[PDB]
C-alpha cells in the first residue's frame, strides 16, 4: 500500500474514474512519487516444516504473518540518539528483518519488519487443529491440547509450564 | 425488550423510603418507608431501532417488578432526558430534565456542538446568557475524516465581541497525527517562523509512536520490540533506559 | 456580412456555442476589476511571484503552477501556453504581460487588498485574458500539445503571426478546425503534432493519421502547390502550415464529396463566368471537366 | 494488537450468566428490488467440531408449499434439471 | 445413494435431481445426509389408490456430522450406509 498526494489542480473535470486511471499517463501511472505506507505477507506452511513454502497447501495453514514497520525513511524518525550499527543491531534483537518489498519499483532499498501469529499445526490424521501457538519469535509457545474427538481444548500450556485445564 | 436490549435493572438495598409500584404498575411519586426495597437505575425508552430516546434518572422502589412506561411519562417528576436523532442515527438534540439542552449541527466539515450554556437563551420559558451566544465548540475535519481545527470562541462579558481561538492539527499519509499548535504560539509563528509546533509526532508503519517533542517537554525517543513492550528509549533529559 | 455569419453561425450552430459564449471569449473589453472571480487568482499568484528569483526564474514556469488551481485544473503545460499566449497577445490596454506580476503586483498589490497601484487594473485585463484562452481550450476540445503550437509557433495558423492569436472570432473557426483535425487523427495525433511542428511531417505520414488513402492526400498536395491559394502553398510547408494543409485536405474532401481524386477537382474549378483576369475558360475545359 | 494472531487461543474462560433475554433470532430480511417478504430463522445446529450443516429455514412469499409448511423452505443444497422451458 | 435422488419411480435412471448427499472439508472433517424416501404409512386407501407410485419424494432424515475419525474422503463413497 502506497499513496500519493495531488493538489486540487489534479482533478480532471468530471471527476476521477477507471477509464482516466487506467491511462498510462495518470495520476496513478508510474513514474510518479508513490509513498509507502506499508506492506503485508502470508506465510504457509504443511505442518511439517518449519521453512515456509512457495505456495499454500490445500489446508491453506498458515505458518505466520509479515508485516513491515520501518523504511528507510522512517528510522530517520530516531533523530540518530542512537548508533546507526547499534540501531540495526538493536531492531534485529528486537525481532525485526530486513526485506526486499512484496511488490517492488526500481530505485529502493530493504525495509524492516516483524513476523508474527505463529502457529504449529498437528497433521492430517489428527483433525488439523493448532498444537502451539506464539505471538512471535520473542517469547514461548502455547500448548494445545485437543480433546479424544479434537472438538474443544482441554488443556493449555504456558511456556513456563504453567497450566490450565477445563471439564465441558 | 424483545430485541434483547437492556430496559431497567434493580438492586435490592436496605430498608427505606421508595416510590412505589401500584397494582397495574404506575409509578407513584410519593415515597412511603418499606421493607422490601430496591434502586431503580438504567431504565430507557427505546425507537425500536436501539436508539435510546428517554432515559430516567435513578430511583428506589418498594417493588423489583417493572414499572410501567405510560405511567412513567406522565409522571414528570419521573425526570429524564430526551434524545432526538438524525437519520443517520447521530444525536441532533438532548433535552434534560431541567428543560435545558444540548445540541449538535452537522455539517459536512465540520461540527458544531452546543452546550447547556449556550443554549440557556432558548429555554428562558444565574449567569447571563447572552455571553454564550455564538460560543458553540466547532470541530473541523479534512477531507479524510480527521479534525484538524478547533474553534472556540471567548468573551469575559456577555455584551462583548467575541474571539476566535483556534487550535491546529495536521495529520500525516496514515492519519496519525503529525503535529499540534496552540492558537498563542500558532500567531506567534505567524511574525517568527523559528517557532515549533506545540507538539510534534513521528510514527512507524504500523502507528506506535517513535517520537514526540513537546515546546513544554522536551523531545523523546522509544523503540518498541515486536511485540509492543518497550525495550529502548531516551527522556528529554537524555537518560537511557532499556 | 451576410457571409461572414453563414461562415461563422453555421459554425456555432455545428459546435453548439451561443453568441453569448463567443462573446465573452472574443470581447478585449477586459474590464478593470478585482472582485473574488478575480482575486481569487491573484491571491495564489503572490506565492509564485514572492518564493521564486524573478531573474533566474522562468515566469512562465514559475506562475503557470498556481494558475493552474485558479483555472479550471490547467495543467502546467495548458497554464503555460495559456500564458504563453497572453504574453505575445498583450490582451489589455497596453503591453500588458506577464512580467508586470514581478514588479507591481507582487509589491504594490498587498496580496488580499484591491486598494494599490493602478498597475493591478492591467493584471486584472491579463488575468481575464487567461481564462478566454482557456474557455476556448475547453468549448474548442483541443489537444493540449495541439493548443501549445498556436501560441509557439502562430504563424503557421493563421493566427496573430507576430503575436499568438487574438480572439478573432474567425481565427476561432481555424484554431478549431486544427482541434477537430487532432480528434481526426485520434491515436496518432501525437506522431503527427510532432512531425507538424517539425518540418518532417509530409504525404502519406498524414493520410495514416488521416486514415486517407495515401495517393489522394498526394494528388492533393499537388493540386495545393499548382493553384493560387490565398497563402501560397509550396511543397516546403505543404505539411507544416496548418493553412497548407487544410488547403491540401479540402482538395481530398472536395474529390470525396464529388468522387474524382484532387486533380479531377481543379478540373472543375477552372471554369469561370465574370472571370475579372478574363480567363474565360473554353468549351475544352467545359468538356473535359464533364467528363 | 499488531504483530499478534486473531486465531490465538489463550483462555479456557467460562461464560457468564444472566444479562438481556434475546430469545431466538428473527431476521425480518430488509428485502429490496424483488419486493417480496422473507424471513429466516435459525435452526438448534450444533456447531460441533466447527463443521455443522448450514441450515435455517427461510419463509419467501411466494415461495409455493414445501415439507415446512406454506411459504417456508428447507435450504438444502441440491442440483436440478431445468423445468422452466 | 438412491435416497439422495429424486427419479422417475419407474424409469430411475432419469433423475430430476441430485440431492447433497455427502461433503468433506479441507481439514478432514465430513458430513453425511440420509434422506428418507416417502411411503404410504400413515396413509389411508384414497390415497394409496389414487397415486399409486408417489414415492419419488424424499425427505431429509438424519444429518450426522462430526466424524470421530479425521478423512479426507467424502463419506458417501461406496454407498456405505452412515451409523451412529
Amino acid at each position: 500500500s502506497d499513496i500519493f498526494t495531488y493538489g486540487a489542480e489534479n482533478v480532471p473535470a468530471g471527476g476521477l474514474n477507471l477509464e482516466l486511471l487506467s491511462d498510462k499517463n495518470s495520476l496513478i501511472a508510474d513514474d510518479k512519487p508513490r509513498e509507502y505506507l506499508g506492506q503485508q505477507k502470508t506465510a504457509y506452511t504443511d505442518g511439517q516444516n518449519t521453512t515456509p513454502l512457495q505456495t499454500p497447501t490445500r489446508q491453506a495453514l498458515i505458518a505466520f504473518t509479515e508485516t513491515t514497520v520501518f523504511n528507510q525513511s522512517t528510522l530517520s524518525a530516531f533523530n540518530g540518539s542512537i548508533p546507526s550499527d547499534k540501531l540495526s543491531t538493536t531492531l534485529e534483537q528486537a525481532g525485526y528483518q530486513q526485506t526486499n518489498y512484496l511488490f517492488p519499483r526500481t530505485g529502493e532499498d530493504k525495509v524492516w519488519v516483524a513476523h508474527h501469529g505463529y502457529t504449529d499445526y498437528g497433521t492430517a490424521a489428527q483433525f488439523w487443529r493448532p498444537q502451539k501457538q506464539s505471538n512471535t519469535q520473542l517469547t514461548g509457545k502455547i500448548t494445545l491440547i485437543w480433546d479424544a474427538n479434537y472438538c474443544v481444548v482441554v488443556q493449555t500450556r504456558d511456556a513456563a509450564g504453567l497450566t490450565t485445564s477445563a471439564k465441558y | 425488550d424483545g430485541f434483547g436490549r437492556l430496559l431497567q435493572a434493580a438492586a435490592r438495598h436496605e430498608a427505606g423510603m421508595a416510590r412505589q409500584r401500584n397494582e397495574d404498575g404506575s409509578l407513584i411519586i410519593n415515597v412511603q418507608h418499606t421493607e422490601n426495597r430496591w434502586a431503580v437505575t438504567g431504565r430507557t425508552e427505546y425507537d425500536n431501532k436501539g436508539q435510546p430516546i428517554r432515559t430516567y434518572q435513578p430511583y428506589f422502589l418498594n417493588d423489583w417488578r417493572y414499572v410501567s412506561n405510560d405511567s412513567a411519562r406522565q409522571e414528570k417528576e419521573a425526570y429524564a432526558d430526551t434524545h432526538v436523532y438524525d437519520p443517520i442515527g447521530r444525536e441532533i438534540k438532548v433535552i434534560t430534565a431541567k428543560g435545558w439542552f444540548r445540541r449538535t449541527l452537522f455539517t459536512p466539515w465540520f461540527t458544531v456542538n452546543e452546550d447547556e450554556n449556550d443554549t440557556a437563551a432558548e429555554v428562558k420559558k444565574n449567569i447571563d446568557p447572552k455571553l454564550y451566544q455564538k460560543t458553540p465548540t466547532v470541530s473541523v475535519y479534512d477531507n479524510r475524516g480527521l479534525i484538524i481545527r478547533n474553534i472556540d470562541f471567548h468573551r469575559t462579558t456577555a455584551n462583548g465581541d467575541p474571539d476566535t481561538r483556534i487550535t491546529r492539527h495536521q495529520y500525516d499519509i496514515h492519519g496519525h497525527l503529525n503535529q499540534s499548535i496552540d492558537p498563542r504560539l500558532y500567531e506567534a509563528k505567524q511574525t517568527n517562523n523559528t517557532i515549533k509546533p506545540n507538539f510534534l509526532w513521528q510514527y512507524d508503519l504500523t502507528g506506535n509512536p517513535l517520537c514526540t517533542e513537546s515546546i513544554d517537554a522536551g523531545r523523546t525517543v522509544t523503540l518498541n520490540d515486536i511485540e509492543g513492550r518497550p525495550l529502548l528509549t531516551v527522556t528529554a533529559t537524555g537518560v537511557i533506559q532499556t | 456580412l451576410i457571409r461572414k455569419l453563414n461562415t461563422i453561425t453555421s459554425w456555432l450552430h455545428t459546435q453548439k456555442w451561443s453568441v453569448f459564449q463567443l462573446f465573452i471569449m472574443t470581447s478585449t473589453s477586459y474590464n478593470k476589476t478585482l472582485t473574488p472571480e478575480i482575486k481569487n487568482l491573484l491571491d495564489t499568484v503572490y506565492h509564485g511571484l514572492q518564493g521564486f528569483d524573478k531573474d533566474k526564474a522562468d515566469l512562465l514556469h514559475v506562475m503557470a503552477p498556481y494558475i493552474a488551481a485558479t483555472l479550471q485544473l490547467s495543467s502546467e503545460n495548458v497554464a503555460h501556453s495559456v500564458l504563453l499566449w497572453a504574453d505575445k497577445l498583450q490582451p489589455g490596454d497596453g503591453a500588458m504581460t506577464a512580467e508586470k506580476f514581478w514588479d507591481w503586483l507582487n509589491t504594490k498589490y498587498t496580496p488580499g487588498s484591491s486598494e494599490a497601484v493602478e498597475t493591478q487594473e492591467h493584471i486584472v485585463q491579463y488575468c481575464q485574458a487567461l481564462a478566454q484562452l482557456e474557455m476556448v481550450y475547453h468549448s474548442t476540445g483541443i489537444n493540449e500539445n495541439a493548443f501549445r503550437l498556436f501560441v509557439t509557433k502562430p504563424e503557421m495558423f493563421g493566427a496573430a503571426t507576430g503575436a499568438a492569436p487574438a480572439h478573432d472570432a474567425l481565427s476561432l473557426i481555424m484554431l478549431t478546425r486544427f482541434a477537430d483535425w487532432v480528434n481526426a487523427l485520434g491515436e496518432k495525433a501525437s506522431s503527427v503534432l510532432a512531425a507538424f511542428e517539425a518540418n518532417s511531417l509530409t504525404a502519406e505520414q498524414l493520410a495514416d493519421a488521416m486514415n486517407l488513402d495515401a495517393n489522394l492526400l498526394l494528388q492533393a498536395s499537388i493540386q495545393a502547390q499548382n493553384h493560387q491559394h490565398l497563402p501560397p502553398v509550396t511543397p516546403e510547408n505543404a505539411f507544416s502550415c496548418w493553412t497548407s494543409i487544410n488547403t491540401i485536405l479540402q482538395w481530398v474532401n472536395v474529390a470525396q464529396q464529388l468522387n474524382v481524386a484532387p486533380q479531377g477537382v481543379s478540373a472543375l474549378v477552372g471554369l469561370d463566368y465574370i472571370e475579372s483576369m478574363k480567363e474565360t475558360p473554353t468549351y475544352a475545359q467545359w468538356e473535359n471537366a464533364a467528363g | 494488537m499488531q504483530n499478534s494472531q486473531d486465531f490465538s487461543i489463550t483462555e479456557l474462560s467460562l461464560p457468564k450468566g444472566g444479562g438481556a433475554i434475546t430469545g431466538m433470532g428473527e431476521a425480518l430480511t430488509p428485502t429490496g428490488p424483488d419486493g417480496m417478504a422473507a424471513l429466516s430463522l435459525p435452526l438448534p445446529i450444533s456447531a460441533g467440531r466447527g463443521y455443522a450443516p448450514a441450515f435455517t429455514l427461510n419463509y419467501n412469499s411466494g415461495a409455493g408449499n414445501s415439507p415446512f409448511g406454506l411459504g417456508w423452505d428447507c435450504n438444502v443444497m441440491t442440483i436440478r434439471r431445468r423445468t422452466h422451458f | 445413494s438412491p435416497q439422495a435422488r429424486i427419479s422417475n419411480p419407474s424409469q430411475t435412471t432419469q433423475t430430476a435431481q441430485w440431492l447433497l448427499e455427502a461433503s468433506v472439508s479441507s481439514r478432514g472433517e465430513q458430513i453425511y445426509y440420509q434422506y428418507r424416501a416417502e411411503d404410504d404409512t400413515g396413509c389411508e386407501a384414497d390415497e394409496i389408490t389414487h397415486h399409486l407410485q408417489a414415492t419419488a419424494q424424499r425427505y431429509l432424515h438424519i444429518v450426522y456430522y462430526g466424524n470421530r475419525t479425521a478423512s479426507e474422503t467424502l463419506p458417501g463413497l461406496d454407498g456405505s450406509a452412515p451409523s451412529q
